[PDB]
DNA sequence: GCGTACGTGCGTTTAAGCGGTGCTAGAGCTGTCTACGACCAATTGAGCGGCCTCGGCACCGGGATGCGTTTTTTTTCAGCGGTAC
DNA sequence: CGCTGAAAAAAAACGCATCCCGGTGCCGAGGCCGCTCAATTGGTCGTAGACAGCTCTAGCACCGCTTAAACGCACGTACGCGCTGT
């Protein structure tokens, strides 16, 4: 459930913590699985691009920069890993 | 010698104040890392990552979700509710223009 | 509030509303404030005296269940 | 014999079907044009406009609003409603990230 | 002799209806008509401001189709069929 | 279940839209003259990687400060249902 | 009326967690210091863009007319909305 299904490593109480930052008071049970689903889709979309940047650099190791360039491409630009 | 008990929602409110004010990442760093690599393997095998490239992702993720929730919360409230539900998210994302 | 009892105020509201469905808790909670004299915990004592005229049988409940809905008297 | 009357919402539904299916601009072209120029004068005086540049704006506007409403409508429905209200819009725009 | 009026109200209740009808809207609060005007203003304002700015840079006194497009592109609302 | 805001329809009012007119602002193009910016070659200090040093900030435990929870403490009712005239 | 019993409305008492102290270590901001290269100088070349002039697009303004659409009003439904129960 946690090794070829690491998604479950996104712990109910961790998702709670996030939503608590979001200013959420009360949280449906169905949400935990929903959130996983979305996070997957997100990381999928980003990493796909990030890797694609790596594949173009003929590297087999993914860099910080690769990620940033990808996040910028998914209109989610990130400061503090070197714009 | 007696039940002392906070009423449902009083600790939530505390938790909010506590985590709003702080900036430390809120997902456990390994379970996340493992997740990253698992999803990587979909697109190419035997891939390495700068320790910074992982952290970088995690930052973006958490912040995104925190964002989503903020918006989701507002979708819930709009329905005269205080409890977020799948349908609340599904709306946010639809308006945000993430899905159809 | 120089008033009758709350077992002869809801009975003096239905006799003045010849309705085949009855008089509701929201057609009674209005009648009690307009005509008679009443305090401020009025909409909370009408309700508390239409569970003590339902379990007895003084007041009959056409469509509803509890204190929300419409009632009329026995015959 | 009464005169004949459609029940509230039955003509709305027709109007929807009618306007969804068609593509002609829905704001009257001069009143719009006048509006454009009025707002122009704020930023510079004695400004002229290509007949195409006006129409171009109008296209973008209508389509935007139609968009907004679609999203707004969904915000209304989410509140178990069928009538859009200011608060419905205000939400859409907030999630869309137009206002704060 | 080009000096303008209070044209925002030229966005007619029945016109706004028409739009929302396209939007798939069945029932429409009265407060919405004014709300919509408000938003449309803000929109046209934001766009035109930029569009004019493009014109001011070209030292033209006439606004072109292209000016508008370039602006709408800048407001993540890109427009097809007027070039660019 | 309660109530009025909203959609419908109809009769009255408005001004968009149409196809045309004539007038010229200013769009848009050309051609020429030169002032400005690329290109090179030749000098050199400003800003980089590396490297030391030291105080702020991170904890730690300890003690008040103001929250909140639950319980006792002063307050109504408030309704009967017997009371009394 | 007092019975009495409900039910609330307050206040005092208990527990709780946060903040502000006290400090004392530890690492990362801060700077010095060594080369290295990337800015600057100075001069030369060519062509991009500003300026003046010339064409003519197309943008604006005026008229009078038809008629589709805007406007207003009056009626009543059905939908927002609040309240109470489960």
């Amino acid at each position: 459930k946690v090794l070829r299904d690491n998604i479950q490593g996104i712990t109910k109480p961790a998702i709670r913590r996030l939503a608590r930052r979001g200013g959420v008071k009360r949280i449906s049970g169905l949400i935990y699985e929903e959130t996983r689903g979305v996070l997957k889709v997100f990381l999928e979309n980003v990493i796909r691009d990030a890797v694609t940047y790596t594949e173009h650099a003929k590297r087999k190791t993914v860099t910080a920069m690769d990620v940033v360039y990808a996040l910028k491409r998914q209109g989610r630009t990130l400061y503090g890993f070197g714009g | 010698k007696k039940p002392h008990r906070y009423r449902p929602g009083t600790v939530a409110l505390r938790e909010i104040r506590r985590y709003q004010k702080s900036t430390e990442l809120l997902i456990r760093k390994l379970p996340f890392q493992r997740l990253v690599r698992e999803i990587a393997q979909d697109f190419k095998t035997d891939l390495r990552f700068q320790s910074s490239a992982v952290m970088a992702l995690q930052e973006a993720c958490e912040a995104y979700l925190v964002g989503l929730f903020e918006d989701t919360n507002l979708c819930a409230i709009h329905a005269k509710r205080v409890t977020i539900m799948p349908k609340d998210i599904q709306l946010a994302r639809r308006i945000r223009g993430e899905r159809a | 509030t120089d008033h009758p009892k709350y077992s002869d105020m809801i009975v003096a509201a239905i006799q003045a509303e010849k309705n085949r469905a009855g008089s509701s808790r929201q057609s009674i909670q209005k009648y009690i404030k307009s005509h008679y004299k009443v305090g401020e915990n009025a909409d909370s004592q009408i309700k508390l005296s239409i569970k003590r005229l339902v379990t007895t049988g003084v007041l009959k409940q056409t469509k509803g269940v509890g204190a929300s809905g419409s009632f009329r008297l026995a015959k």
